[PDB]
């Protein structure tokens, strides 16, 4: 699981790989209100429910 | 002119600042921290290594009892055993058969291998942070290496740089550390002269070549087997070897904030913690007056593409009509979006293209091209890839920023419901006013 | 047996501690701090010294205008003066009467004296304390040296000592210090690369052998004076020399707590601040059983003379029944009185004499010898000398809880006033009971 701050993974003797998530989602930020809330929930799943 | 700014400590992400000197054309400086090194100052506590049990040949008194004398040797242990009848290859050692005694002695010396295979127990106090900074100054890439304690002045191309003091004093090293080869460990080693057998630091010495040796290995001599001349002993095995087989994970694999731990000298590199104040004294020769810089009028912004992909996904095309040929520094007027280009050459009536990175659902922002501003609005789409191998170039955004047409919607909803509330308030107020007229 | 105690961090004042092991004769240990050293860990910021101005011979061009280029010398300054008509000993040097030019160039480099006469600007982070302690152990007087950071357990005569850690981290050195030869100054020297002319650090270098010199002396060339071949210059004098003539008092004379300061390495010897924990692991062989130690009876105390001054102004004589011949420790049962001697030989029915110091006007104390106690009473006279040149040997001044004798005046006054108040209260209570007893 890659958190927001990023994940560093060392595999054997290889140089470590670094991964960061980006704002990917299956919703849309300019469509119907339910698509809106789906996008706005998928990006920030914790405090979107709080604000809603 | 002295310009003071603050940049996050993250390594490899350039940040751009607007030096705005009234009476002169705006200047844009892009600075990127290529390497930040925290080198703690180490006071060596001691050196641990593998011990060696020195056992000289036992003495065998054929008819009589042998006795020994105490010695100052690091772990000297002697014992006399009675009623031994040892045998050599040719038969019994000597005539007297039951009165024979064996004097057996042993001690512990730090091995010669302590010169090369050893662990150093150090104490660390404070870090003298240093930074390598890449600055896009006057269109050229310059590199300044400066101590980040706020007290080093580096002058390049007549421009003076003061770096530091770093906001956060956090370091991955605690007070007491252990260094072995290229690995650094954070452990509370036992105090000097009070080591424990079979664990780390059972044998201790201040320096690898020091002749004094504190060793605690529980060297206890045992009775030799009947008919043999060997010297048996019960001893806790070298704690250095047990630590080596059970080291665990080093700091470079467990340090927080993604710090890279190195040795010779001990360094912590690229810790993305806190931020860095940077003060730049820029000479007058680097500035251009507003009347000599181009004047841009009748400019408009269009956004052919925008995706918040953390890799400068948005593109802006701006039409301008320049007063005369020249160069001018393009800078974003908001913190939510960042422009890759620092300056653009402009000439006549034309269009210029810039690439920007953002996290906004709708990229509504303003761009200050030369001394004027142009407003851009965009319909931005999410990227299809979930994971990338580089940190986001755009900045984190607040509550109101991401809201876009959802904000347009909550405007309608709040307006309607608050209108209902206002109508109710008006009805209540008029009813109260009428009520007070009836007394 | 582990005994932990605390002694004030003063030098030259012995302290008595009582090791009381049940089933064993009490032991007393006298500990005295001979030297407490605070050694800060220094990272050399830079080196300053006296600069030397190098001026090549001026270039006199007769019938043409001389021109010079910029050079990367530390403070290179170059100028051309027109209309010069220089003279040598044999007459005019330049035939062309006018239009002659003189090219004058000069620069600054650190002089050779920087290898001997220099001031080192250091940064101080944290001191690693060390302590030398004299212990009165088993009638012998031994000396033990150990770091005072709660570490470096040191074994002498099988007795294991752990010194510290210091109760206070106070150090006389600020963050930045300047060391010249043997005087260290708490000076906030200018940051490297940002020196100022005519002050400390106008010329700076990282290490005495470094070729990297940053010099800021505002060296300005002036016009030659009317037919001479010299090259004048107006330059701020060496700020290092001005600092030398204006050093003031060093930390050796201005530090509080009576700290002494030494260099090579930099130490703060004998700082009387805070206190010191001491842990002692006494071997079992050290102690003597109660049955073998003498048991004293018929023990009484008297005081031939007492002077409540320093240096043990009181003398006491105690009579005992020694029972078996032997020796045992002598201890004070109260802190306000301190007995000089630690152990005494008792034999037969003789009497022993002890020396004690106190700030008490009325000595009221108890003395423990060979596990049995006596009460000593004395009236102590004030000393005649107003000032002595050694620290007070008694523990401290009295507190409100401990007055002198003839405090019975206070008892009598309090008793009389309280008795009047109490009889008044009894009368009031009786009257109130009568009043409430009506009807
Ligand atoms: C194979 O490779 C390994 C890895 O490099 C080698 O190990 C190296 O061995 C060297 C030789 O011993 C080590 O170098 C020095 O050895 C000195 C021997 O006396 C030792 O004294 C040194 O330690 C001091 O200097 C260090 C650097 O300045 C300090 O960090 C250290 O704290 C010591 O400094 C003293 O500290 C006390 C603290 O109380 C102060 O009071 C003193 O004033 C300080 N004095 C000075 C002068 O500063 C140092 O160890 C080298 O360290 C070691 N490698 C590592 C990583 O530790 C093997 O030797 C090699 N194989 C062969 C065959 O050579
Ligand atoms: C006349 O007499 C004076 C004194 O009365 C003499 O001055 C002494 O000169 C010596 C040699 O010049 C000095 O000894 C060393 O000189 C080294 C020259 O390279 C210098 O580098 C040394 O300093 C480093 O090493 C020390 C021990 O290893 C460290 O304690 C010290 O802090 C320095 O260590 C690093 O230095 C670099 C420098 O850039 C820093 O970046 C690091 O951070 C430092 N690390 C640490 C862990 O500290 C050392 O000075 C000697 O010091 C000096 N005397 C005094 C009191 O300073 C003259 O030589 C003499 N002249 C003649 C002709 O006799
Ligand atoms: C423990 O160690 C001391 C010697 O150690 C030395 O002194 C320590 C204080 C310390 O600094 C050490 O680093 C240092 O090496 C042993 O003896 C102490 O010193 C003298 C030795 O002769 C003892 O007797 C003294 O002798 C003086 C000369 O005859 C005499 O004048 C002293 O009495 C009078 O002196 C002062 C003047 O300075 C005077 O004003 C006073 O009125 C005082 O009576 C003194 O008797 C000391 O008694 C010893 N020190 C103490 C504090 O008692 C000591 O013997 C040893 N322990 C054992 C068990 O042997
Ligand atoms: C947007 O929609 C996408 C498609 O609807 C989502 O992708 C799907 O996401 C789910 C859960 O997030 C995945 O389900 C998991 O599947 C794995 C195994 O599937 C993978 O491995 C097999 C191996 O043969 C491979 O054939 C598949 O194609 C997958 O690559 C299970 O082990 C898990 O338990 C779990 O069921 C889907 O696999 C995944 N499909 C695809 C095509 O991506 C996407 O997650 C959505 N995004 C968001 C933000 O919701
Ligand atoms: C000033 O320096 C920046 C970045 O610093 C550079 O980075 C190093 C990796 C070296 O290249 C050094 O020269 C220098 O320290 C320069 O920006 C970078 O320019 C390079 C090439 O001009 C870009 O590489 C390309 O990137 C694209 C991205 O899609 C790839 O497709 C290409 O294949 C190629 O790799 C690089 O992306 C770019 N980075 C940034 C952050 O802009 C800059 O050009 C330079 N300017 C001057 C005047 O020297
Ligand atoms: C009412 C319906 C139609 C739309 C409401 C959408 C709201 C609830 C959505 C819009 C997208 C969301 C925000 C977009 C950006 C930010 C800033 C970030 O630092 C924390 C999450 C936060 C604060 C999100 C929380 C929830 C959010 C505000």
């Amino acid at each position: 699981t890659v958190p927001t701050e990023g994940l560093e993974v060392t595999w054997g003797n290889n140089e470590p790989y670094k991964y960061w998530p980006q704002l990917s989602t299956n919703g849309t930020a300019h469509g119907h209100p339910h698509e809106i809330i789906l996008y706005y929930y998928e990006l920030y799943p914790t405090m979107t429910v709080v604000v809603v | 002119y002295e310009h003071v700014t603050v940049i996050p400590n993250t390594v490899g992400v350039p940040y751009k600042t607007l030096v705005n000197r009234p009476g002169y054309s705006p200047m844009v400086l892009e600075m990127e921290l290529l390497s930040v090194t925290l080198e703690p100052t180490l006071s060596l506590d001691y050196i641990t290594c593998e011990y060696k049990t020195v056992i000289p040949s036992p003495y065998v008194k054929c008819c009589g009892t042998a006795e020994c004398k105490d010695k100052n040797l690091p772990d000297y242990s002697c014992k006399v055993f009675t009623g031994v009848y040892p045998f050599m290859w040719g038969g019994a050692y000597c005539f007297c058969d039951a009165e024979n005694t064996q004097l057996s002695e042993a001690h512990v010396e730090k091995s010669e291998s302590c010169k090369t295979e050893f662990a150093s127990a150090y104490r660390a106090h404070t870090a003298s942070a240093s930074a390598k900074l890449r600055v896009l100054y006057q269109g050229n890439n310059i590199t300044v290496t400066a101590y980040a304690n706020g007290d080093h002045a580096v002058t390049v191309k007549d421009a003076k740089f003061i770096v530091g003091p770093m906001s956060s004093a956090w370091t991955p090293f605690d007070n007491k550390i252990v260094v072995y080869k290229g690995d650094v460990y954070n452990m509370d080693y036992p105090p000097f002269g009070a080591g424990r057998p079979g664990q780390f630091g059972d044998i201790q010495s201040r320096t690898p070549e020091s002749k004094d040796v504190y060793a605690n290995t529980q060297l206890v001599l045992q009775r030799p087997a009947a008919g043999t001349v060997h010297v048996p002993y019960s001893q806790a095995p070298s704690g250095f070897k047990y630590w080596l087989k059970e080291r665990g994970a080093s700091l470079q694999h467990t340090a927080p904030f993604g710090c890279q731990i190195a040795t010779n000298p001990v360094r912590a590199v690229n810790c993305a913690v806190g931020n860095m104040p940077i003060s730049i004294d820029i000479p007058e020769a680097a500035f251009t007056r507003v009347v000599d810089a181009p004047s841009l009028t009748d400019m408009s912004c269009e956004v052919p593409a925008c995706t918040h992909s953390s890799d400068f996904g948005g593109v802006a095309v701006i039409k301008y009509a320049a007063s005369k040929k020249g160069k001018c520094a393009v800078h974003s007027m908001t913190n939510a979006v960042t422009i890759r280009e620092a300056e653009i050459e402009v000439e006549g009536n034309s269009q210029l293209q810039i690439s920007f990175s953002t996290a906004l659902a709708s990229a509504e922002f303003r761009v200050q091209v030369c001394s004027t501003q142009v407003h851009c609005a965009a319909e931005c789409h999410p990227p299809k890839d979930h994971i990338v191998n580089y940190p986001a170039s755009h900045t984190t955004l607040g509550v109101q920023d991401i809201s876009a047409t959802a904000m347009s919607w909550v405007q309608k909803i709040t307006g309607g419901v608050g209108l209902v509330v206002a109508v109710a308030a008006l009805i209540l107020i008029v009813v109260l006013c009428v009520s007070f007229s009836r007394h």
